[PDB]
């Protein structure tokens, strides 16, 4: 539902 | 060096503030443990946001962009700190960039923000995300771009209390026709959780996926070669037949039940009992239906399932059992007893569960009724497998819908 970018 | 970072965010000098803002960026993107509060706190956001504007930089919005994407990622509280600073508008102005990665990026923000929940979502609607979002699915667009656009259309399906506005799915359905059509396996699995999602909102929703065309697509997915894609269509078109015998006899009459053997028999626990779950919901319904279960050769496949199954697909079974002793004719039932349904249908009522046992006995109480001259007959094999002593036990049961069905069974 929430994905950080890495 | 957070508190030079940020004056340096805002200064003149356009390589000081490249640098202070990809600098503030790899704090938030090269762990899997960010410092979000620190950042927020020391005053980066606006300056992030402002960063936003900078058409003339797309360099500088990019990683603005990454910087508030990542911020957006945390908690709520962190979500809202971004959403607060008027970082929405200004992503929706980015989806019109010529730049892609400034596009995608942009994109990638608002899922952020519209999977922080219903309000943040139906904000983001209210100001015209679907539109510009759905109007970059095109082939010449690149797979992971297409991909970040699949899971923002998911997190616009997400919640249920409330749904998206029926405006909305009437946008998105379309979309997700053309989706279902691919062969990546990510956006496959978005395209049918987005449909598992619209359709677990009750029988107005579910007529919608109906009417959009999208069924005779989503059906044949219960035979991919991917399981992901199988649990995930399996459970989409389990959400449509808890609808009407109409709105079942869609599914129906997409060929459904010729994808069920190897459902039935799949090596998963989960799969056996979404396939059993979902024909339990077949055989709730009309005879046509319950008839159209017999004739796909699947009874004999859910009676394996009553004996050798997981607690949970011989609850699911059980069920399916007895939703067909209420719907079907005494032809129907007599199909079930010449199947050796009574030991794997008895060999359940010594079981914890109230409910399963419950319906056990009613689906024994229903049989025996509606065989009328071959009542005695069913008694013999009911003998043979010893469940006989097992429904004396349920007269001593807590629960009294239970004992006393023991006892109106006892005297016939």
């Amino acid at each position: 539902r929430k994905r950080a970018k890495v | 060096s957070l508190e030079a970072i940020v004056q340096n965010a805002s200064s003149d000098n356009q390589g000081i503030q490249l640098s202070a803002v990809q600098a503030a960026r790899k704090l938030l993107s090269s762990d899997r443990n960010p410092p979000i509060d620190d950042l927020i706190k020391s005053g980066i956001l606006p300056i992030l946001v402002h960063c936003l504007e900078r058409d003339d930089n797309p360099s500088l919005q990019f990683e603005a962009a990454w910087a508030l994407t990542n911020i957006a990622s945390g908690t709520s509280e962190q979500t809202q700190a971004v959403v607060q600073s008027n970082a929405v508008p200004l992503f929706l102005r980015l989806l019109h960039s010529p730049h892609q990665n400034v596009c995608e990026q942009a994109v990638w923000a608002l899922g952020n923000i519209i999977g922080d929940g219903p309000q943040c979502r139906d904000y983001v609607i209210s100001l015209g995300v679907v539109k510009p979002l759905l109007s970059f699915i095109s082939p010449s667009i690149p797979i992971t771009f297409l991909r970040n656009v699949t899971w923002v259309m998911v997190n616009l399906c997400r919640h249920k209390d409330p749904p998206p506005p029926m405006e909305t799915i009437q946008e998105i359905l379309p979309a997700l026709c053309v989706l279902i059509h691919h062969t990546d396996v990510n956006i496959l699995v978005d395209t049918v959780w987005a449909l598992s999602y619209l359709t677990d909102a009750g029988n107005e929703q579910i007529q919608m996926v109906i009417d959009s065309g999208i069924v005779p697509h989503l059906v044949p997915l219960l035979s991919h070669q991917e399981v992901k894609v199988q649990t995930a269509a399996l459970r989409a078109v389990g959400n449509i037949v808890t609808g009407t015998d109409e709105q079942t006899q869609v599914v129906l009459n997409c060929d459904a039940l010729s994808h069920f053997p190897a459902l039935l028999t799949h090596p998963k626990e989960k799969i056996n009992k979404e396939a059993v779950w979902f024909l339990s919901n077949i055989t709730a319904g009309n005879q046509q239906q319950v008839q159209a279960v017999i004739d796909a050769n699947l009874v004999p496949m859910i009676i394996h399932l009553l004996d050798k199954g997981d607690f949970g697909t011989q609850k699911e079974a059980a069920w399916a059992i007895s939703n067909l002793t209420i719907s079907g004719r005494k032809d129907q039932v007599a199909y079930l007893i010449q199947q050796n349904v009574i030991p794997p249908f008895c060999n359940l009522l010594t079981v914890k569960d109230a409910q399963v046992v419950q319906v056990v006995l009613d689906g024994l109480s229903n049989i025996l009724k509606m065989a009328e001259d071959e009542a005695e007959t069913i008694g013999n094999l009911i003998e043979e497998c010893g469940g006989l002593e097992k429904i004396e036990q349920l007269q001593n049961h807590e629960n009294e819908d239970i004992y006393k069905l023991a006892y109106e069974i006892i005297d016939q």
